[PDB]
């Protein structure tokens, strides 16, 4: 059995490794199919266990891999994306 | 019941100065713990919540810090409508409790 | 410095993950009380599998254990356990819809 | 370009026979290679794609394993309708190379 103190602190608003698609975060490119589709991205999550406040991050940085880039048919080509990522969050009011 | 020690019991200042209030809980309280300040004849002033965020409407010199157990109230520089008994209060467990709260006075 | 093709790709690659699963989406019955915290750590499947056809799915799954308050606002409260499921493989396997 | 080496060049085996053979990438290609049947004149049958999931209408004594380098494909029991030449290929890196081909043989 985990402890509630445990649980609360490790779920509690934090950067964690988040897999996002890279399509979200490139809507403007349908040319391409990308490959993985997929990446591991530090992104805000948790709870802060009140109504009327929400985890936001307040520090960010820009982190870049290799991905596949796929022309349907025509070809394929490993180059490099950069991606957003959340370097520390905190628990702010709403508005 | 939460046992909440507030420390120091009273505290002589001049206008300008820092000033450093702690309350400790006998037990974890994650970040729900409340700030108040107490003046005379009214009731009292929300300051701070959630350990470190400001209420709306309270100036930027109030700060708070700490998450668990420790916690600390800064008043970067102190102003004489600062003058009061202020206190912490932690949210977490029914039933709510209180410090038995700092008396912030000036020096004579 | 660059992460290489080859790291983003299994580290992308379907399996089990750290997921924080908020608890009125696992018992969306409960209707008195509220949940502190409001949400927990799972290991639950995620990534993707990079063909349109195969999807990412639980193949194992288990039972976990946690404390969790349950709060009737403005009365009390009282330490919980609460059981929530877990998933200890992921498999990439085809999906159901018609093949397009 | 990746080198697909595929192992054994030919074998004998009877109906009922397990029977297993192997492909080694000369570097990483994940879990993307497929197998085929391939019978003389005829069009290559994809038996198997993404290292271990059976193609639909595949029967299942087929069955594949591995990711990375080294994979395999096994066929449970043998049947008369399996004495075929057998290849892997690739798919993560273009051009998709395959293996030199397995000829699978009655005794």
């Amino acid at each position: 059995v985990v402890k509630f103190m445990d649980v609360y602190q490790r779920s509690y608003c934090h950067p964690i490794e988040t897999l996002v698609d890279i399509f979200q975060e490139y809507p403007d490119e349908i040319e391409y199919i990308f490959k993985p589709s997929c990446v591991p991205l530090m992104r805000c999550g948790g709870c802060c266990n009140d109504e009327g406040l929400e985890c936001v991050p307040t520090e960010e940085s820009n982190i870049t891999m290799q991905i596949m880039r796929i022309k349907p048919h025509q070809g394929q080509h490993i180059g490099e994306m950069s991606f957003l990522q959340h370097n520390k969050c905190e628990c702010r009011p709403k508005k | 019941d939460i046992q909440m020690t507030q420390s120091p019991s009273s505290l002589s200042a001049s206008v300008g100065d820092r000033v450093t209030i702690t309350c400790r809980a006998s037990q974890w309280i994650g970040p729900e713990l409340k700030w108040y300040q107490q003046k005379p004849g009214k009731a009292p002033k929300l300051l701070i919540y959630h350990g470190s965020i400001l209420q709306s409407g309270v100036p930027s010199r109030f700060s708070g810090s700490g998450s668990g157990t420790d916690f600390t109230l800064t008043i970067s520089s102190l102003q004489p409508e600062d003058f009061a008994t202020y206190y912490c209060q932690q949210y977490m467990y029914y039933p709510h409790t209180f410090g038995q709260g700092t008396k912030v006075e000036i020096k004579r």
